């Protein structure tokens, strides 16, 4: 019989990088600025009603 | 791997801050937190509505304004910015925004700032087969409209990306044990709403 | 995925997942016949045949 | 044609990934190059001339 790349069972190419798809990003930190705290719950005053 | 964690500690503000839900098992968060979509601000899709996404969005700033605070911002759902940027004028049948391109980096509609994630529908997320909030019943959030200064947040503390060689980190089994390894991340946010009213969402249920 | 926790509540884990796919090799041929006269025709002639 | 075209567009975009090429069949390409306006009859993108 003829010799043919079968009978050698030859490994596949493995090929650089990894293909992803993309993940949703935070809208929160895009549409409200952060604030610098210190770590611990946070107070603020709010105006409840007008005279 | 690496570059993954952070995308996921980033996603979290949304989770926590728009729909009060863990991320990880996308279950509610237990205390009843103030979340975003408590607000009484609604815009219900009929099947009628459904279909012209601008008229949904100004409908949500109207009851923004009538509860007398000026919004400055809008979040979209990534399909929710498709519809919009695709919609169609009702007779010449042109596109009525064709800025917007497809719809998946809107920066800016109306007067108002904008952003748009799969986050601000819950992600795949909120919809976990066995666990995740709204695998039975989904509010499906649309948009959200708001003053997005009224909801006040920031880093408190952050632990950057690091290897754990030794113990039982997460439940599994010693890792000198299994022959195994974990990198571990972690952001501590505070997380405020100064009003509910400040917020209105647009949601199909 | 992130996970919400508590002052000790126990820390879990969720990892990225992957998959490799793979290409096929496909060769494909052109084969044109033709008779001795034509080469003498097209080059005596200037027919461009040959380079069509 | 064209809203066909964008139908198609919305579907990839909600398996999360971004479409950067589009291949169309010559008599496809066609009648998106000669398509009319609904109401004025003028033609849409006449900047595509025959669509070839």
């Amino acid at each position: 019989a003829v010799l043919k790349t079968s009978s050698f069972q030859l490994p596949r190419h493995l090929v650089p990088g990894v293909w992803q798809k993309a993940q949703g990003q935070s809208v929160l930190a895009r549409l409200s600025n952060a604030e610098p705290q210190e770590f611990g719950e946070q107070q603020y005053m709010t105006l409840t009603a007008p005279p | 791997m690496a570059d993954l964690s952070g995308v996921a500690l980033g996603r979290a503000l949304d989770l926590i801050g728009i729909h009060g839900i863990n991320p990880l098992t996308g279950a509610a968060l237990a205390g009843t937190p103030p979340k975003i979509i408590d607000t009484t601000n609604v815009v219900e899709l009929t099947t009628e509505t459904l279909g012209l996404p601008d008229q949904a969005i100004e409908a949500a700033v109207g009851l923004v304004l009538d509860d007398s605070i000026s919004p400055n911002g809008l979040a979209l759902d990534n399909s929710f910015a498709f519809k919009l940027a695709t919609q169609r004028h009702p007779t010449t049948g042109q596109k009525l925004y064709p800025e917007l391109g497809f719809g998946t980096d809107i920066s800016g509609f109306m007067s108002l700032g904008a952003a748009v994630s799969d986050t601000v529908r819950g992600g795949p997320e909120a919809v976990t087969p066995s666990t995740g909030a709204y695998r039975t019943t989904n509010p499906n959030i649309k948009a959200v409209v708001g003053d997005f200064s009224a909801f006040r947040w920031g880093v408190q503390a952050n632990i950057p990306l690091t290897l754990i060689e030794y113990g039982d980190p997460d439940g599994s089994g010693d890792l000198q044990r299994k022959n195994e390894l974990a990198i571990r991340a972690e952001v501590v946010y505070g997380v405020g709403i100064l009003s509910t009213d400040a917020f209105a969402v647009v949601r199909d249920a | 995925r992130g996970e919400v926790v508590g002052e000790s509540a126990e820390k879990s884990e969720s990892t990225a997942t992957f998959a490799p796919v793979t290409s096929l090799v496909r060769k494909v041929q052109v084969t044109q016949r033709f008779s001795q006269e034509v080469k003498w025709a097209d080059e005596s002639r200037q027919l461009g045949v040959l380079q069509t």
